[PDB]
């Protein structure tokens, strides 16, 4: 562990895979015409 | 003409202010 | 023992702050 | 109408009176403010300070003379 | 007042009005170019040939002589005609921008949406907004390549680190290796490292500008040809105030960075037209005094750093990371070599430090640039806070106040 | 079908039912402020003296080394460090880290991150509650002042040693040395800051006295009047027209704020702008753009210098300056 | 040290910097003339 | 030189007003008047109902 | 000494990643005036 | 009404362009003379014969450096009346000995009495409680203690603040160097009240404007209480207690700092920590920020005393002037 | 009667006859008029 990018890559992976699991059931494929996206899928 | 309370109050401020303003302007031309 | 008194006073102040935050009077909205 | 004609005369007269109160040196004599050439004299090279309470008037006159 | 904004917030009425917004932006750009040309003319009108540029309160002329216009060896100013032609070119360009801005603001189309659909936009049109950003990114990448032309083909850039006192040097081998460039970008911002301010040579500068221009042009092409992804669409606010707030945050970052840049950096801001830096002036005082001591018959002036380094002692020991073109010929592998100090000392190196020590009511142009752009950067961060909050609250819909009927807090559980 | 762990985590983090709102900004705020608090308390109680100057004479700042609460401080980092990053792992020993003023760097950096995240957290809770988001802009002024006093002035001076010590007497020492070196009292931005602070106290006392004066009678003969206000009531708790009439007759009738909204904007804006300007003044004096210099501005006809009050102020600055430069030559 | 054929344009040069500032005051007097509409 | 009188000044200057405030609050809890989220007095000596009631 | 650097780096990156991925988790939707 | 007193009472309380009242008989001439006397002094009157300074616009001073300087130290605590035994009716000598300072201070002191009486009178006329008069007692206590009580305990009127911008700046550094006024716990309570009052002004104005209702009450107290309970931990729930608190903390800051100025009048200052001073004397390596501050106070005192107190004729050679080079 | 005592007596007389009595007379006049 000479360079310290393993900590950066490793931890951002673990939280990133958790975020990716949340993103999987987000039906965000359709585009919206608004100032912000109100669509957020809850409870899987 | 008008010598009421309104006249006496604001002339008590305006008369020395204009006189002082002329005196301040004269000090700007004092060579120091 | 002066530093002990100073530390006791500061820790007591922080304890009072903790109790004032978490054991405060609960605000109730009038009806 | 008479509001402006008074203030077209009295206001410049007052500004002029203030101007000729300083430029004629009357302000220095009235208030005791020294001119730039009389902060120090030939016989007095130090700061002129009042050292006695009840002789302050006399002390100033024998020190500001000439 | 019927638009919802008073006179003191009057430019907020142009958010949906695209044509008048274009007119206002072009008019402001014309004002910027007008100030540029007018200041260049003002600085060349008051320029005294014998005095250095940093003694005459010049900020715009020092930037022009860093590009190799009217420069000589050692930093001497030769001819003010290139500065004059630059100022008059910006002054002529300002009149074109001012007329176009006033036309588009006053007599042009109000909203250029029904006509000219290429120029018409909506703040929520995520495809159209990435196109404008892509076009302007391509333009900025082209502009970054104009410096590369000035550095490698047209004339050259004034290299303050050139031997003998600096000269306009043509760069033929820019540092194209991305490891060095992005290690400069990813460098620590603390002492010794200094992030991107520690660019100490022209090669790294022109190579980084090559990489930045390539990145900007490919990013502009990409933003023109693509659309925001789902994560970007769900993360951001798509409104004019939001885009203004993002630009305000970016501009605040750039303002603070440039203030510390002109305060510390010696390469892009040489100590011949901008004057010495603070650390430079302190080490100049120490070095000049050591020169006088060695001449007129040394641990009194130097000290042993714990890192195997020889640096000046006293109060200037905190500036031991200062690098100057007039110290480096006397600096070897371990720092200040005593044999190099006593023998390799040159008359050109001692006059510079003799000048810098007495130029540490005088305010250096480095101080003016640092303080002014720091002030602007902080207040632009404040503006980012204001406009980001207002954009988010206006997008959500409660920027006008809390609805008395459906108050959100009244529907929540008690806190305790 | 089962909700993901990230969804439950996001629901708990941005929950408005927590006793203290956490939020995504609080994910940065709480650990940084907690480690800064723990480090500050430990360093204030017990910490060996820090050699701030570099001439091997250390300054004691902890209670266990002969300080009281007034004189105790977390001494700034050593002059040898300057603006170098100095974590614990970059020091050869813990003793050398404590000798060079490392706890100052630790506390200051974590505190700065914590207060920026506090600004963001204030915006975040204002967003979750559906209110207008400009309280964080008001908090940006003391944050700017703390940034100028702890980070930006060391950046301009080139060393964290001349940053403000984390103590009472250290704060006074910073003020005296800053006045000696830059004449902050004659800086127009410090005048704007003093105007903002004095005016803020004036307007706070004025508004409070005006509202307290015109409270509508709802309680008994000697019961506390604060029971006359019910939490969550809709009607006004004080007579606005009576207070406005009193304030109009007090100075002149045109200066009475007929709108409570404009008055409250003025109350929120005056000390915030004043503190903004004094923060920018302190941070601009870091780059040697000092205050007004009216030294030897009056001379007589023969060239002798007549002192003014600025000359006496300069004499005080000179005394503090020659005592600050401890064996500089 | 202006160029030789344009030295007669020296006085107008010193007031060229102040024109951007008075554009800001131009916006204030325009609103004051219209009655802050 | 531990000042003996100074120790009592800190201790008794803190203990006595803390005791007075604590004693006042506890008898206020017994009377049901130790909250500000209650109505004004219905009658002399009769505290009003709490907002939650 | 290197172990302390490892743990501090991991904790700092963990909290920054929490902040970053949390603000990417459809933050503008988490407001009381949500349309649906 | 009936009786000559009632017609005067009716005329004084009549609704006109400015309220007069009975307090205006004392406030209006005294405040006009104090402000007019101050403007006269900063324009024409010098301080050459009392302080050895130029302090007027006539001598070349600007607004920052002009002042109405205190009387000479030889005057003592004399009232310095124009007809008094010092000036003896001479208006010119009255200006030179600093009689204009006692003119401004005494007429200003009766001016702030008249203004506080005016606050009582309008509150009785409108019919509200006199809490603005109680709040103004803070500035009254600060003016009375600093400009009257502090010089009355000192040697003379000379050591009072002079009515000027840079002259006040000297008075700040004078009390720091000679009294260690920053280390006084009463000034510390004053700083907490004044900075707390500015905090309360900023935080209340921001909260009201940011919890407004889109348009009885104009802002949501429930939303504001919920916001600060989760941000700060505690929050205001009573609007009446919130506004008494906005009165209390800056006024209590004025009153607490005024008590320390009274102690400073008799040199009953919090200058030193004796145990910390004794330990540094026996052990020269011991050094805290308090000990460094006492070194800066010695630097203030010795380097200003020659010119700040020219009546004493202090002659300090360079050997006895404290320096950092001699530690 | 020393000069300071005479000056004090003159000051009291002057205060009464230049400040107190004229202001009181003016107040009586404007109160009976209006
Ligand atoms: C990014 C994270 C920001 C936090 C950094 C704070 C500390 C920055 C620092 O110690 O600052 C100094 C550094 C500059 O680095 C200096 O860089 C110098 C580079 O010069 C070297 O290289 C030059 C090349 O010519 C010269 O040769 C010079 O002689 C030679 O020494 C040296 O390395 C110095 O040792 C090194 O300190 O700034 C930097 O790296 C960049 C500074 C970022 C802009 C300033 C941040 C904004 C202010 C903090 C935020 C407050 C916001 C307020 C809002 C509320
Ligand atoms: C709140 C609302 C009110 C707001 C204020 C309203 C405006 C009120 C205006 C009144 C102000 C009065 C100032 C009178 C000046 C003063 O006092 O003048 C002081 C004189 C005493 O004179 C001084 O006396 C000193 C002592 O001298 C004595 O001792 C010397 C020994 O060396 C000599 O022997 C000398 O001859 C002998 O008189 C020195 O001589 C000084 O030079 C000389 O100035 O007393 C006197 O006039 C009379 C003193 C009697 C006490 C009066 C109380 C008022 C003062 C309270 C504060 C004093 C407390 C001090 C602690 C702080
Ligand atoms: C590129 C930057 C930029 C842009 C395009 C905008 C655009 C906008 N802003 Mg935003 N803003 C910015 C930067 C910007 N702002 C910065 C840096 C701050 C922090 C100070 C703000 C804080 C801010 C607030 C608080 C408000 C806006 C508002 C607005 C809108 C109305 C414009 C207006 O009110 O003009 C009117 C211009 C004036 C009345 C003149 C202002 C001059 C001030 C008083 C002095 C500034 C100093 C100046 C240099 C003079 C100094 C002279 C010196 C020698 C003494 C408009 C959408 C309003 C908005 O929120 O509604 C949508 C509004 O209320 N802005
Ligand atoms: C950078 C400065 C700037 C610019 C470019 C603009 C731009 C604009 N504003 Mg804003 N504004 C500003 C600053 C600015 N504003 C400031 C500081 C304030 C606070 C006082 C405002 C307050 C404000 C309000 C309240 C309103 C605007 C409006 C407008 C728009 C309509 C203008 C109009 O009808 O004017 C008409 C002006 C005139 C008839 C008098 C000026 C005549 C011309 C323009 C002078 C040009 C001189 C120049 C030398 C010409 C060179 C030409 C030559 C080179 C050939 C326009 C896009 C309006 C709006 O938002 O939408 C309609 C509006 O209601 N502004
Ligand atoms: C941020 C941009 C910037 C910077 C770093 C400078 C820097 C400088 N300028 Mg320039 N200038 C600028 C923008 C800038 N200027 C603008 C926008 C104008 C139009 C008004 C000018 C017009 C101008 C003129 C006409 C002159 C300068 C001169 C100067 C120098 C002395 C400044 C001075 O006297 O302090 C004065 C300080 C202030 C006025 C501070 C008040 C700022 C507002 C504070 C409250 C907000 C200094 C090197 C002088 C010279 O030396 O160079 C030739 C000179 O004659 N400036
Ligand atoms: C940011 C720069 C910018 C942009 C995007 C626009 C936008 C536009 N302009 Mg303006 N304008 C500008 C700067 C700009 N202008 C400048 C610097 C001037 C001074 C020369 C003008 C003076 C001007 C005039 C006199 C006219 C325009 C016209 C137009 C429109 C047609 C242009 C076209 O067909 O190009 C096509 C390019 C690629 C497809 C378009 C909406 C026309 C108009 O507004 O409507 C009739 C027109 O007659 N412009
Ligand atoms: C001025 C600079 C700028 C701006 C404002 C944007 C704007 C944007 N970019 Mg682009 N980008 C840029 C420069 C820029 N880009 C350059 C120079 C490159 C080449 C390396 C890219 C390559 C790029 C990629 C690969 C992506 C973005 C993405 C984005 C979006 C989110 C960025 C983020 O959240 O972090 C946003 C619309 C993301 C998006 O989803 O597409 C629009 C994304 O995935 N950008
Ligand atoms: C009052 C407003 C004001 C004024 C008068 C200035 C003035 C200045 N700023 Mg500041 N700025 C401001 C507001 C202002 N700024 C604000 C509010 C911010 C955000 C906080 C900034 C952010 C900022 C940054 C980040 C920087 C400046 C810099 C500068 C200086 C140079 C500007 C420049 O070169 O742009 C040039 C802009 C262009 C678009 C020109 C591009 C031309 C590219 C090609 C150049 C020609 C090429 C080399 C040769 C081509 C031909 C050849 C091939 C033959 C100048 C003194 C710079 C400085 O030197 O340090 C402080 C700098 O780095 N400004
Ligand atoms: C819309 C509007 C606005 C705006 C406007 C603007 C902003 C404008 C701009 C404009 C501009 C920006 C302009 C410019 C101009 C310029 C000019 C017109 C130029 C000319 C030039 C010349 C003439 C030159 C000459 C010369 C030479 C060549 C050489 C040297 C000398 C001289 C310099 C002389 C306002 C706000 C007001 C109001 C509202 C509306
Ligand atoms: C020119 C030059 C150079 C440079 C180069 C380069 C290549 C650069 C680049 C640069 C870069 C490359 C930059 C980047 C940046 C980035 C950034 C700045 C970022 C930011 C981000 C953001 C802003 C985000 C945010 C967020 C989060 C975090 C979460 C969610 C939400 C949001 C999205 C908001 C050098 C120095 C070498 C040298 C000299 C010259
Ligand atoms: C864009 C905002 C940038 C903010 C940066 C800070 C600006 C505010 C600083 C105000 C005081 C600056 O003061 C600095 O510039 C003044 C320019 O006249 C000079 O100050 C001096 O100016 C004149 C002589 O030159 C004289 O009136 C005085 O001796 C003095 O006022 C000094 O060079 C320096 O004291
Ligand atoms: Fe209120």
């Amino acid at each position: 562990d000479d360079s310290l990018g393993f900590v950066l890559i490793g931890v951002t992976a673990v939280i990133g895979l958790a975020w990716a699991q949340w993103q999987s059931y987000q039906d965000d494929g359709d585009d919206f015409f608004d100032t912000y996206d109100s669509r957020r899928a809850a409870a899987a | 003409p008008i010598f009421t309370f309104r006249w006496l109050t604001i002339h008590a401020l305006a008369v020395p202010t204009v006189f002082f303003l002329g005196a301040i302007t004269s000090m700007q031309f004092i060579q120091r | 023992m002066e530093a002990l008194v100073y530390t006791f006073l500061l820790i007591g102040t922080l304890i009072v702050i903790f109790f004032a935050i978490f054991f405060r009077d609960p605000p109730r909205i009038v009806k | 109408i008479r509001y402006w004609i008074i203030h077209s005369i009295t206001i410049p007269s007052l500004f002029v009176a203030g101007f000729l109160f300083v430029s004629t040196g009357l302000a220095y004599d009235a208030f005791g403010t020294p001119r730039p050439n009389e902060y120090f004299t030939q016989d007095r090279q130090q700061i002129p300070l009042v050292n006695d309470r009840f002789s302050a008037k006399q002390e100033l006159e024998d020190l500001t003379k000439g | 007042e019927s638009t919802g904004f008073a006179w003191w917030s009057g430019n907020a009425r142009l958010i949906n009005v695209s044509g008048k917004l274009l007119g206002a932006h072009v008019a402001h750009a014309g004002l910027m170019v007008f100030w540029c040309g007018a200041m260049t003319l003002f600085e060349v009108a008051h320029y005294i040939p014998e005095k250095p540029l940093y003694e005459q309160g010049c900020i715009l002329i020092p930037h022009l002589t860093t590009l190799g216009w009217g420069v000589g060896p050692g930093g001497e100013v030769t001819d003010v005609y290139p500065f004059f032609v630059v100022g008059v070119l910006h002054l002529i360009s300002s009149a074109v921008l001012g007329f176009g801005g006033v036309y588009h603001s006053l007599i042009g189309p109000d909203t250029l949406e029904e006509s000219f659909p290429f120029f018409g936009y909506d703040w929520r049109d995520k495809n159209k907004m990435t196109t404008i950003l892509g076009i302007h990114l391509i333009l900025l990448g082209i502009g970054s390549f104009l410096l590369v032309a000035k550095a490698c083909f047209v004339g050259g850039l004034y290299d303050t680190w050139a031997p003998g006192g600096g000269d306009v040097r043509i760069v033929t081998a820019p540092t194209l290796n991305p490891l060095i460039i992005f290690g400069y970008v990813l460098k620590s911002p603390f002492g010794g490292d200094g992030w991107i301010i520690s660019v100490n040579n022209l090669e790294d500068l022109v190579g980084g500008h090559i990489w930045l221009g390539f990145l900007c042009v490919v990013g502009g092409i990409w933003h023109i040809l693509t659309k925001p992804f789902a994560w970007a669409r769900r993360t951001f606010v798509w409104s004019g105030e939001a885009y203004l707030s993002y630009s305000l945050a970016a501009l605040s970052v750039m303002g603070l960075t440039a203030s510390v840049f002109v305060w510390y950096n010696n390469t892009a801001y040489p100590s011949e037209f901008f004057g010495p830096t603070g650390p430079e002036a302190s080490q100049s005082q120490a070095f000049t005094f050591l020169v006088r001591d060695q001449r007129l018959g040394l641990g009194k002036y130097l000290m042993r750093s714990p890192s195997g380094e020889i640096i000046f002692g006293g109060e200037t020991m905190r500036f031991w990371d200062m690098r100057a073109p007039w110290v480096e010929p006397l600096r070897g592998p371990n720092g200040l070599d005593l044999n190099k100090i006593r023998n390799d000392i040159q008359p050109w190196q001692e006059r510079r430090a003799a000048e810098y020590m007495t130029h540490a009511n005088y305010v250096s142009p480095r101080s003016w640039l640092t303080t002014s752009h720091f002030f602007l950067g902080f207040f632009l961060w404040v503006g980012h806070l204001w406009h980001a909050g207002r954009a988010r609250a206006a997008a959500a819909g409660f920027e006008k106040g809390i609805n008395r009927e459906n108050e959100p807090v009244l529907s929540m559980r008690p806190l305790d | 079908e089962s909700a993901s762990f990230w969804e439950q985590f996001c629901a708990w983090i941005t929950s408005t039912e927590n006793r203290l709102y956490i939020g995504w900004f609080g994910c940065l705020m709480f650990p940084t402020l907690l480690t800064a608090t723990s480090a500050y308390i430990i360093a204030f109680i017990a910490a060996p003296p820090v050699d701030i100057d570099g001439i091997r004479e250390p300054v004691a700042g902890s209670l266990l080394y002969g300080n009281n609460i007034i004189s105790g401080a977390v001494v700034p980092s050593s002059n040898a460090i300057g603006v170098h990053f100095y974590p614990i792992w970059e020091a050869a020993s813990i003793d050398e880290w404590l000798y060079n003023g490392g706890p100052y760097q630790l506390v200051v950096f974590h505190f700065f991150i914590g207060v920026c995240a506090y600004i963001g957290r204030e915006w975040e809770l204002s967003y979750r509650l559906g209110m207008r988001p400009w309280i964080c802009v008001a908090f940006s002024a003391p944050v700017a002042a703390a940034a100028a006093v702890f980070v930006i002035y060391p950046i301009g001076q080139g060393s964290f040693s001349d940053g403000m010590p984390l103590g009472i007497s250290g704060t006074f020492n910073f003020m005296l040395v800053f006045q000696a070196e830059h004449n902050i009292l004659m800086h127009p931005f410090h005048m704007l800051g003093v105007a903002g602070v004095f005016g803020g106290s004036l307007f706070s006392a004025m508004h409070g006295s005006l509202v307290t004066s015109s409270l509508i009678r709802e309680t008994s003969e000697n019961e506390s009047l604060n029971y006359g206000y019910k939490f969550g009531q809709e009607e006004e708790t004080y007579n606005i027209v009576a207070a406005h009439g009193y304030f109009g007759r007090l100075i002149f009738q045109y200066a009475s704020f007929n709108n409570s909204r404009a008055l409250h904007f003025f109350l929120g804006a005056w000390p915030v702008v004043g503190i903004w300007f004094t923060a920018m003044g302190v941070a601009t004096m870091a780059f040697n753009l000092n205050g007004f210099n009216f030294n030897q501005s009056v001379v007589d006809s023969q060239g002798r210098v007549i002192n003014t009050w600025a000359d006496i102020l300069n004499r005080s600055n000179l005394g503090m300056e020659v005592m600050h430069e401890r064996n500089a030559h | 040290a202006l160029p030789e054929p344009y030295t007669a344009f020296r006085p107008i040069v010193d007031v060229m910097p102040a024109i951007p500032v008075l554009f800001l005051l131009l916006a204030f007097v325009w609103q004051a003339s219209v009655g802050f509409r | 030189e531990v000042s003996f009188g100074a120790f009592l000044a800190v201790i008794l200057g803190l203990f006595i007003p803390v005791v007075f405030l604590v004693t006042l609050y506890i008898q206020s809890e017994a009377q049901g008047t130790a909250t500000n989220f209650r109505l004004p007095d219905k009658a002399p000596g009769v505290p009003g109902d709490r907002y939650d009631a | 000494m290197f172990t302390l650097k490892i743990l501090v780096y991991t904790v700092v990156i963990f909290f920054i990643s929490l902040f970053t991925f949390g603000f990417l988790s459809s933050d503008p939707s988490r407001n009381p005036n949500r349309k649906d | 009404d009936r009786g000559v007193f009632d017609l005067i009472d009716d005329w004084l309380k009549r609704d006109r362009f400015v309220f007069v009242g009975w307090s205006g008989l004392l406030l209006f001439p005294c405040a006009f003379l104090a402000v007019g006397g101050w403007l006269t002094g900063i324009t024409f009157v010098t301080s050459w014969y009392t302080h050895g300074l130029a302090s007027s616009f006539l001598e070349g001073c600007n607004f920052l450096t002009a002042a109405v300087s205190t009387p000479a130290n030889s005057m003592g605590h004399s009232l310095l009346l124009l007809w008094g035994p010092e000036a003896q009716g001479d208006i010119t000598r009255w200006f030179q000995i600093g009689g204009l300072w006692t003119f401004v201070a005494l007429h200003g002191s009766f001016g702030v009495i008249g203004f506080c009486l005016r606050q009582f009178e309008i509150a009785r006329l409108v019919g509200i409680r006199p809490y603005n008069a109680i709040a103004f007692s803070g500035p009254i206590a600060v003016f009375v203690t600093v400009f009257l009580v502090y010089p009355l305990g000192q040697a003379s009127w000379f050591f009072a603040p002079s009515f000027g911008v840079a002259a006040i700046f000297r008075f700040l550094l004078f009390l720091q160097g000679f009294h260690n006024w920053t280390l006084n716990p009463f000034h510390m309570m004053g700083v907490a009240g004044i900075l707390g009052g500015a905090l309360l002004c900023a935080i209340h104005g921001a909260t009201v404007e940011n919890t407004l209702f889109e348009d009885e009450e104009t802002y949501s107290m429930v939303t504001a209480n919920r916001f600060w309970s989760q941000i700060f931990g505690v929050a205001f729930s009573n609007k009446r207690w919130l506004h008494f608190f906005m009165l209390f903390v800056p006024v209590a800051g004025m009153w607490t700092s005024s008590l320390g100025i009274v102690g400073l009048a008799l040199n009953l200052r919090s200058y030193d920590f004796v145990s910390q001073e004794l330990r540094a004397a026996e052990d020269p390596e011991f050094e805290t920020f308090y000990t460094k501050n006492n070194l800066l106070n010695e630097g203030i005192r010795s380097w200003m005393a020659a010119q700040d107190q020219p009546h004493e004729n202090f002659i300090f050679p360079e050997e006895v002037l404290p320096r950092g080079n001699a530690l | 009667m020393t000069p300071s005592l005479s000056a004090f007596l003159s000051s009291v007389i002057l205060a009464v006859v230049i400040i107190v009595i004229p202001i009181g007379a003016a107040l009586v006049f404007v109160s009976t008029s209006d």
